[PDB]
């Protein structure tokens, strides 16, 4: 019982050393947590109709008044893109708990 | 297992503190967990 | 031709083949841009 | 450099440090661009640097 | 620019190219005599800047 205890235990170092397959399950969820947070960070070059998606390209061209009517935009897309990764983060959550 | 950084003293995750994008680390270190374990 | 802009982009590249337009991979770096406007349909070579 | 302050360079604004490259910028760049859509790094007209 | 003698026909537009020169656009804003000067992409009063 010994010998075939310390053979399948032998058997458990070469399945996970000679090959990498069961560890999916882990490596779904770093990968998950990773590519929301990147597309997170993308969902910064997005435009949401606005001349240029970056905020300085709108400051430094347009006065104060027409800069709004461009910048809510970009805030109103950027506040509902926090909110849909939250939305996410916090239902993925629930599966890790 | 191959992450893409961890909050280990400063690339997907320069690109994430720069946008304010920070990841803090767990409370028990590996080796409590290992401990534990 | 983008708007206007007549642009061309260029690579030299040492080989040695008898047969066929290499078979691999490289880019060619942008060399000059001009505001030419003209329209072109068509275009030609020169030899020497 | 080396030094926090507010930039701009052709109107590209914006804040932050500056720091001797040593990205090798193909001679028709003058831009570089992090993954984020947001510069990383510039080509100085006054410095090619 | 402004200061042509005589300008063009819009069924056959001119179109002048500028480039690699220094742009004071208060001399053209700050002109009493313009009965418009709309800007579109830009405001105004940011073309120096
Ligand atoms: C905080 O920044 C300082 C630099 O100001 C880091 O100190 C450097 O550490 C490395 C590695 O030990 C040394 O080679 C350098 O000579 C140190 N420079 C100075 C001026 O101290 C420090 O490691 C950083 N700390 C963290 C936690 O990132
Ligand atoms: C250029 O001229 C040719 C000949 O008239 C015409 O077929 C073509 O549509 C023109 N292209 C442009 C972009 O004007
Ligand atoms: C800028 O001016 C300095 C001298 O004032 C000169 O060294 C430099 O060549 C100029 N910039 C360019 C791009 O030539």
């Amino acid at each position: 019982i010994a010998n075939q205890f310390n053979s399948a235990i032998g058997k458990i170092q070469d399945s996970l050393s000679s090959t990498a397959s069961a560890l999916g399950k882990l490596q779904d969820v770093v990968n998950q947590n990773a590519q929301a947070l990147n597309t997170l960070v993308k969902q910064l070059s997005s435009n949401f109709g606005a001349i240029s998606s970056v905020l300085n390209d709108i400051l430094s061209r347009l006065d104060k008044v027409e800069a709004e009517v461009q910048i809510d935009r970009l805030i109103t897309g950027r506040l509902q893109s926090l909110q849909t990764y939250v939305t996410q983060q916090l239902i993925r959550a629930a599966e890790i708990r | 297992v191959t992450l893409a950084d961890a909050g280990f003293i400063k690339d997907l995750i320069c690109a994430q503190k720069f946008n304010g994008l920070t990841v803090l680390p767990p409370l028990l270190t590996d080796e409590m967990i290992a401990q534990y374990t | 031709n983008i708007d206007g802009y007549f642009k061309i982009y260029s690579k030299h590249t040492p080989i040695n083949l008898v047969r066929d337009l290499p078979q691999g991979f490289s880019a060619l770096e942008p060399l000059v841009d001009l505001p030419i406007g003209i329209n072109i349909t068509r275009f030609q070579t020169l030899l020497a | 450099k080396n030094k926090c302050v507010n930039f701009n360079f052709n109107g590209l604004t914006g804040t932050g440090v500056l720091t001797e490259s040593n990205k090798k910028f193909l001679p028709f760049q003058q831009f570089g661009r992090d993954i984020a859509d947001t510069t990383d790094a510039v080509r100085d007209p006054q410095t090619l640097e | 620019v402004f200061n042509a003698t005589r300008f063009a026909s819009v069924y056959a537009w001119n179109r002048k190219r500028i480039s690699n020169c220094v742009a004071d656009y208060s001399v053209l804003y700050n002109s009493a005599s313009f009965s418009t000067f709309k800007c579109y992409g830009v405001s105004p009063t940011k073309l120096n800047d």
